[PDB]
């Protein structure tokens, strides 16, 4: 129950820009002393692409 | 928890709401188990 | 005289130090009251006296 689902539909002309746009929609970038990290918007849940 | 456990038909009538309730009850129970593992007031204050 | 004033100042400082140490001791000795709930979890008790101690 604690795991999201995101549907990605690839095609022939699919570039990693689609993955990056899904990340921009569904996730945020936050700076940490270890380094820049990327996590889903709502905490406690794992995103599935 | 009492209403969502003892009372029936809530899962059929209110499925997404009861699903969110189990999702939040698991988190509360996990944090409660952590508190029971470290029962000091300073410790439960100092957990992240 | 002045030495007696220094002595009483030191005595009061030591007394308040002992009071602060006693409060720290009772806080790091104090532990929450946990009561089982139909063998599902151990819920927290002692709300009234916990809040009373915090306020005092």
């Amino acid at each position: 129950p604690d795991m999201e689902v995101v549907g990605l539909n690839f095609s022939s002309a699919t570039t990693p820009e689609l993955l990056l746009k899904t990340f921009d929609h569904y996730c945020e970038y936050r700076r940490t002393p270890n380094g820049v990290v990327l996590a889903p918007v709502q905490l406690g849940k794992w995103l599935v692409l | 928890e009492g209403i969502f456990t003892g009372s029936a038909d809530i899962k059929h009538l209110l499925p997404v709401e009861t699903q969110r309730f189990q999702s939040i009850s698991t988190e509360f129970l996990a944090l409660m188990k952590k508190v029971s593992k470290s029962p000091l007031v300073m410790d439960v204050l100092n957990i992240q | 005289a002045i030495v007696k004033d220094v002595l009483l100042v030191a005595q009061g400082e030591m007394a308040l130090e002992e009071f602060l140490k006693q409060i720290r001791e009772v806080w790091n000795t104090y532990e929450l009251d946990l009561v089982n709930y139909q063998n599902k979890c151990r819920l927290i008790r002692g709300w009234d006296d916990l809040f009373n101690k915090v306020k005092e």
